[PDB]
RNA sequence: CGAUGUCGGCUCAUCACAUCCUGGGGCUGAAGUAGGUCCCAAGGGUAUGGCUGUUCGCCAUUUAAAGUGGUACGCGAGCUGGGUUUAGAACGUCGUGAGACAGUUCGGUCCCUAUCUGCCGUGGGCGCUGGAGAACUGAGGGGGGCUGCUCCUAGUACGAGAGGACCGGAGUGGACGCAUCACUGGUGUUCGGGUUGUCAUGCCAAUGGCACUGCCCGGUAGCUAAAUGCGGAAGAGAUAAGUGCUGAAAGCAUCUAAGCACGAAACUUGCCCCGAGAUGAGUUCUCCCUGACCCUUUAAGGGUCCUGAAGGAACGUUGAAGACGACGACGUUGAUAGGCCGGGUGUGUAAGCGCAGCGAUGCGUUGAGCUAACCGGUACUAAUGAACCGUGAGGCUUAACCU
RNA sequence: AAUUCCUUGUCGGGUAAGUUCCGACCUGCACGAAUGGCGUAAUGAUGGCCAGGCUGUCUCCACCCGAGACUCAGUGAAAU
RNA sequence: ACACAGGUGGUCAGGUAGAGAAUACCAAGGCGCUUGAGAGAACUCGGGUGAAGGAACUAGGCAAAAUGGUGCCGUAACUUC
RNA sequence: AGGACCGAACCGACUAAUGUUGAAAAAUUAGCGGAUGACUUGUGGCUGGGGGUGAAAGGCCAAUCAAACCGGGAGAUAGCU
């Protein structure tokens, strides 16, 4: 693829 | 006109009456002996071919020797051509001294630059150095981007990159001639010519004003 | 960074065109003892250029 | 070698005391001023009376640089500190009227004559 | 980038190097022969041969110097009494390097270095 | 440097007296003032010396009108003309760079008197 | 959608021209200085800061100028991760509530050792038609192409004044570039010295280890920029817009249809560098090889004995050459490296002994002692006598000379 | 303003120049009194702003010492 | 998962300097870490020094640099004293 | 006297760089906080899965957590690939 990104 | 082959002994000042320091490279210029003349008949062009130093007999090969044989031998360091232009010279080891430059004010000078071997960008091309700090991750002297994206989809030719630096030809041009000294074989040109102490040098009167 | 296609058996060989070894030829004989040896090196017995240095 | 930022001391009255170089005039991207070059300046200190006051923006003449000066023959003159003479923004030309500490021969300019006429040395 | 520099590095630091060539000078002046890698051998010369030279003139000082290097009274002793006079007449080149070549454990290129008149 | 050296020593002054770091020399240098070619005297402490044949220089530190000024003369330059020692310094130290951090009463150097 | 990392910055760029500056023009409501506008021009050049995440924009101050665009709004397998920012939290706001909000605020893992293409370098192979060592020719390619200010022309032309030229000279700068260490300096853990703590060499005295080179003051060579030399050009060709000469078609006029002249940092050259794999593999000089014999399907045929050149390579000592290859110097008929002798340079008056002093310490002998990569010298050591590779006159055809 | 969209509001201060900061105004898009209001000495690896010192953070990078990178010998992976 | 720079409670504790179980150098004792040998490039990692300038860097002084002991003298707003 | 002060052991984990097919499935180095207390630690005990425990983060309950793991219903169902 984670979910980390752108978006 | 033509020019000569010398040897960088190199670099010292000479002071003047009214108190000025003239930095000069000291070029030793032993007499150049023409080993061959060339002509539009024996195709091509008008040029002379000199040698200047002295070489160990056991180091001179048969061919090199046989070539020196035509004309006054005493094999020198190497050979060099100068193109001609309505000046003329007969081969019988004509021998050309530093005499040549008594009246010359100019002189160009060409050495073989000191060998840096590598450098990479920054040294080689004065590339800027990335943040030394501020989060930079292993990219301090690296070259950074080297192309665009899909559309060139390649790196263009001649891109400035890391690689061999120096130990190549390079000449300097202009260079006031400070002193000419026959029977000493000296030539003081004002300041700084390429290549290291001891290395071979070619000086010619300057092509530019 | 990784290949997108298996390099071939051919390509492998190519890369190794230079990986091959050289013999010696410059193997030379001591003037006193018999002795083959590397040039400018002591012999098995301790001779070098005729003289006997090294007892070992 | 003076460059933007860099505090300079002042070698005249006018009353500046401490001053900061905010531009090396005279060319695009010109890095350093020294010797006897001109620089834009913002007053940082200023005595209470004085021709100038703190916060003013003027020009000034580098008169002593610690990196000093060379000229012919190969010698060097170095001064322990960096000092300048304030100039009026339009006319160059010192706004002061007395010079302090030695100044150098290089300054032998038409416009800077008033400085070397004043000034107790070189 | 090394132009005209002098002095090998042998993948150590100044300290390590200094102490090693000290131990080795000893090991040479003592045994008069040692087996060592050719690089290490060649450098050894620039340590030892000066010592022998130094010894050619006996004084209190010259001994005390020969002790600030090497740091072994037995060898400052063998010099001066033995090697000093033993070469008192020799221009230089008190040693010679003979190469056997290629240690087993690591393929290191090898060589003997002896005092030149070893004879014994 | 054998063909140099020759070129060089045939330019070197010979009258130069001997001085030493610490000495309080006065160098009298030529100066085209403006219209007049006169002599000008620089007197200060020798704080460092050259010692390279033709290229020999030295640094003299003056403390003028407030804060110091240093001059490096190339000793063998025409523009120098005269140089006399005027006081003998007791320092034991080849370069007196430390003086730069001193000021007046704190920067005095003893007579060498021997 | 079995994954095409999305804003700005940084580093590096690259094209277009609708040209910001520099260049050449027409018109001007162009007197001059200076503008405006259109045409031609893409060779080079084209700002540091304040604020903000910004791009931008405003502001300060420069500058000849601070150009507009394309390149996945160039540039995450180059960096940054401030701004979009999921797991925390709070404000305002909406909601009964869970929560929600281009409202906002504080906080918050940025992988990949490069197979391929490309690209910067650098070798190996074979070719180039006997082999070999040099020196060349230059198809072709790349590099470079910026500009200020002052003085003279001249306070002249012009202008009522104020102001203030074209054209042409001369200096001297900015930014950029190449080279080099003579000067000025940086570094200099391989030189010398000072000094703290402690351990050791039996002890005094003198020295060594360890503490970031223990801390630090100097500093040789080398490498170097802030150091100091040099460069952009002049000239020539053919042109752009433009201006002409002569000139009919069209009795005239007209730069054009014939014909002729001017004309710009663009073009082709001139300058610097690379360069015959230029398979279209070029030229020139020099060196080297002048033995026997057999077999068949008898031909650029295969082989046996002799022979082994010019040269090359290997090995060794090696270099201001170098990742490795490579390139240069040298191998005893020898200065290639180390050592050694003398000098220099650095440090700054060693140790020992004497004198003074209660002593710390001072002075004398003593500008001593020590001194790297430097300089000039020197066969003391190490570079061996050889072996290895490479051959033994070099295709056919036609032509021209001669036999 | 941890609340203000319009908004870099407006005025004052600091800077050569300040969308942040400090002080004010009040037009509070959409503070407010125990889902506490306004203050507060001291404390804080708390947020924002400033200055002296300091400096290779920067102008602009140079040299040096060590560990890799490169060469030889031995062993000998990986994703795709 | 390894002959893995990690985690693992208790006990003993010498000399010189030191307030010290900090720290530096040592004793008793224990080790040199199971690839080495050469080269002295780019780049990367970890360190040292730097002309003139001194935050111009940058989202931000991030990082570096600096400060650094003991005794005495001396020390502002404010303050819940 | 003190959830008092400076500071090792011990307990923590604010910044950075390194590391990211690691030396290590969270560490190393340099700095950093606490250090007589709501401190820290060895041994042993009790709490169980819509349940525990929680100075509260949806934290932790064996490298697993908006409902642990093991076996079973079991070939759940899959208008989807
Ligand atoms: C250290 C070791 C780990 O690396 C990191 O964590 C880096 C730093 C992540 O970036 C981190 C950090 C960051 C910024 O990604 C760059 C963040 O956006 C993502 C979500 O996580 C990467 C790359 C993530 O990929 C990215 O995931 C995105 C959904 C799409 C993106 N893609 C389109 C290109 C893709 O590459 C992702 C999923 O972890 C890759 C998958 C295969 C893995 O799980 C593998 C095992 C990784 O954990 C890892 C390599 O072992």
């Amino acid at each position: 693829i984670f979910s980390i990104f752108v978006i | 006109m033509i020019g000569l082959v010398g040897k960088k002994v190199g670099m010292t000042r000479i002071f003047t009456e009214d108190g000025v320091s003239i930095p000069v490279t000291v070029i030793e210029v032993e007499a150049n002996r023409v080993t061959q003349v060339k002509d539009l008949a024996n195709d091509g062009y008008r040029a002379i071919q000199v040698t200047t130093g002295a070489k160990k007999a056991n180091r001179v090969t048969k061919p090199e020797a046989g070539h020196f044989a035509k004309a006054g031998v005493e094999a020198g360091r190497g050979l060099w051509e100068f193109r001609l232009a309505e000046g003329e010279e007969f081969t019988v080891g004509q021998s050309i001294s530093v005499e040549l430059f008594a009246d010359v004010k100019k002189v160009d000078v060409t050495g073989t630059s000191k060998g840096k071997g590598f450098a990479g960008t920054v040294k080689r091309w004065n590339f800027r150095t990335q943040d030394a700090t501020h989060g930079n991750s292993l990219s301090h002297r690296v070259p950074g981007s080297i192309g665009q994206n899909q559309t060139p989809g390649k790196v263009f030719k001649g891109k400035k990159m890391a690689g061999q630096m120096g130990n190549e030809r390079v000449t300097v041009q202009s260079l006031d001639v400070v002193r000419v000294d026959a029977e000493r074989n000296l030539l003081l040109v004002k300041g700084a010519v390429p290549g290291a102490t001891g290395s071979d040098l070619i000086v010619k009167p300057a092509v530019k004003a | 960074a990784v290949q997108q296609n298996k390099p071939t058996r051919s390509k492998r060989g190519m890369r190794r065109s230079h990986d091959a070894l050289t013999a010696v030829t410059s193997l030379s004989v001591d003037k006193t003892s018999g002795e083959k040896h590397l040039r400018h090196h002591i012999t098995a017995d301790g001779y070098y250029r005729g003289r006997k240095v090294i007892a070992k | 070698m003076i460059q933007e930022q860099t505090m300079l001391n002042v070698a005249d009255n006018s009353g500046a005391r401490r001053v900061m170089c905010i531009k090396v005039l005279g060319g695009s991207h010109r890095r350093y001023a020294g010797v006897g070059d001109i620089i834009k300046i913002t007053i940082k200190e200023a005595i209470p009376r004085g021709k100038v006051k703190k916060g003013d923006v003027l020009k000034a003449v580098v008169v002593r640089t610690k990196k000093g000066v060379r000229r012919p023959d190969g010698s060097v003159i170095r001064f322990d500190g960096n000092a300048c003479v304030l100039l009026n923004n339009n006319s160059e030309q010192p706004i002061g009227t007395r010079i302090f500490g030695p100044v150098t021969r290089e300054l032998r300019s038409e416009k800077f004559m008033k400085i070397i006429s004043l000034a107790p040395e070189v | 980038m090394r132009h005209r520099k002098s002095g090998r590095q042998l993948n150590r630091n100044s300290s390590h190097r200094q102490a090693m060539f000290r131990n080795m000078a000893g090991s040479l002046v003592r045994h008069e022969i040692i087996k060592t890698t050719l690089p290490k051998a060649k450098e050894l010369r620039r340590v030892v041969e000066p010592l022998i030279t130094l010894a050619k003139t006996d004084s209190v000082a010259n001994r005390r110097l020969a002790f600030a290097r090497t740091r072994d009274n037995e060898i400052v002793a063998k010099l001066f009494n033995e090697l000093g006079p033993r070469f008192a007449s020799r221009a230089g080149g008190y040693t010679r390097i003979l190469k056997c070549g290629f240690r087993a454990g690591d393929n290191a290129p090898m060589a003997y270095i002896e005092l030149v008149d070893r004879s014994e | 440097s054998n063909i140099i050296k020759q070129l060089e020593q045939e330019q070197m002054k010979q009258d130069v007296p001997s001085f030493r770091p610490g000495d309080t020399v006065e160098v009298k240098v030529w100066v085209v003032e403006g219209s007049k070619k006169r002599l000008q005297a620089f007197e200060g402490v020798v704080i460092a010396i050259r010692n390279r044949g033709l290229h020999s220089a030295f640094t003299v530190r003056k403390i003028s009108n407030g804060e110091g000024v240093e001059r490096v003369f190339q000793t063998h330059s025409p523009v120098v003309d005269s140089i006399s020692v005027k006081r003998r310094g007791a320092v034991r130290k080849a370069k007196l760079y430390y003086l730069r951090e001193r000021t007046g009463k704190a920067a005095r150097i003893k007579e060498r008197l021997n």
